[PDB]
């Protein structure tokens, strides 16, 4: 599992 | 009567929040005075975001490869830094939405209200807690970093999050408007953990009291308890520490409502060992542990902005 | 991810509220183009609340006993009228911050965000919905009559309650905006009683959906169930029927995430039958209602205004 | 018990 970052 | 999750009205952020694109990466930013702040993460590509070097990678950009855009309004870059994990865009108009802020960091077991956002566009509003562990369970999705978490006191925002990430477990973490975050959290997809969560105490016991005030008493009963022994039962169930500070704190509450803290806290001992024999409370089959006491306060009291 | 009771951004309707004062009675009202509407019971005294005649009591008032102040600008009152509860003011200026606007009736089942205000300032916001027996579960005190409930959708807002009166049992009652009120009750301080509630099948339906699309299955099964078998078990647990079109609606849902929604109904049968054996759901641990089927969608994929 | 109307 990793983070997710959230820009789109 | 009644209570609620309640955030605060939202008008003043929705007037300051903006888009903000590099390259084929959008998200929102924060626009104040003629400042923008945003995550850093917005200059990373699809390959940046495993251990993205920010410094070299803010090097190789300059102010035209920032499209920001306030409604059908683009908003012309005309300076741009680093300041630990936001950007601090500059540009040549200042809002004239900008409400009297404050950039305030807040401790964990502290409430606030989030302005989720998509391109730059509020979607809604709702209250979140920072966790002991420093994270928070929020409802976000790609596109929502730069989304903000406030405060509203009289007229003054007071702005305490700006959101960047998810974690594998499907809570958030975020800085304050410096920059700096929230726990021991980094911007980069990898492997990251929070730390274990506790239950936030003095939260629980406000509840309570709300609950006694909006008539439900079914839990309380005519026991007392010492604070040593209550925070003997604290520790077995997960639950932070209650101090004397804590207690004081109470105090309105507990004067309020005739029903002594260390009173209150023998109910509590009752529920963490007994549970709730099929019943409720505010409507909760569980105890609430996101309403501080101001928060309780505020509500039971009517404050307005 | 994350799934959070969220409300609308409040700042199109911020800019509407009004206080408005007749004699030493104070409450909200709404300023859409040049007409302020606040409920009628404005223009009672102490005495005139246990059985007023609206229409007596409104005779004997002028447009110069209709204070309005829209911050700090009074507004001058030039015409008034009743419609069924609520009061029409005309003033001379139109509202400058009019957004485009709707007066819609909703449905039992259905949500919506409330502003909650006092002596016309916003003082928080949260979601709610209209519940079987047509009262709401609201937070309000004493001079929030006249806070109005709302959707958004695009640049519209929908208004579709109005804040009146607190039932006995601390449940709250109002008026769609043309003053009709839901359900069976009256603006006068008598006994009155909400009709027996219900939970709403359908919203239970989609927040278990919402709840796997969020990676909470602890509660699936290999089971399916029939309709009819389903509404058997329904009625017994105090639920509403379950329609086809209620099937219809979920198709969506069921369609992401693979779950038919019978099937799903068989899970519902179970946790209704057994509990949940000490677990939660989406950080519940009581069956959640108050979430309809576009609440979920909206919120898991990210619309905004 | 009676309704409260919610005006101040």
């Amino acid at each position: 599992p990793h983070t997710v970052l959230q820009a789109v | 009567s009644g209570f609620r999750k309640m955030a605060f009205p939202s008008g003043k952020v929705e007037g300051c929040m903006v888009q903000v694109t590099c390259g084929t990466t959008t998200l929102n930013g924060l626009w104040l005075d003629d400042v923008v702040y945003c995550p850093r993460h917005v200059i990373c590509t699809s390959e940046d975001m495993l251990n993205p070097n920010y410094e070299d990678l803010l090097i190789r950009k300059s102010n035209h490869n920032f499209l920001v855009q306030a409604g059908n309004v683009q908003l012309r870059v005309i300076g741009h830094s680093m300041q630990n994990c936001v950007l601090k865009l500059k540009v040549d108009t200042a809002n004239p939405k900008t409400p009297k802020y404050k950039f305030v960091r807040i401790q964990p077991g502290q409430t606030f209200s989030v302005l989720a956002c998509y391109n730059g566009s509020p979607s809604g509003v709702y209250q979140c807690a920072m966790r002991p562990n420093f994270t928070i369970k929020g409802s976000f999705l790609n596109g929502s970093a730069g989304s903000v978490g406030f405060n509203i006191d009289y007229d003054c925002v007071s702005f305490c999050y700006m959101h960047h990430m998810e974690l594998p477990t499907g809570v958030h973490a975020g800085t304050d408007l410096e920059g700096n975050f929230y726990g021991p959290f980094v911007d980069r997809q990898t492997a990251q953990a929070a730390g274990t969560d506790t239950t936030i105490t003095v939260n629980v016991l406000a509840w309570l009291y709300a609950a006694v005030i909006n008539g439900d008493r079914w839990f309380l009963n005519r026991f007392t308890t010492t604070l040593n022994d209550f925070n003997l039962v604290a520790m077995k169930y997960n639950y932070e520490p209650l101090t004397q500070d804590h207690v004081d704190i109470l105090g309105p509450l507990s004067a309020q409502t005739g029903i002594a803290v260390l009173d209150m806290c023998a109910s509590l001992k009752e529920l963490l060992q007994n549970g709730m024999n099929g019943r409720t409370i505010l409507g909760s089959a569980l105890l609430e542990d996101e309403f501080t006491p101001f928060d309780v306060v505020r509500q039971c009291s009517g404050v307005t902005f």
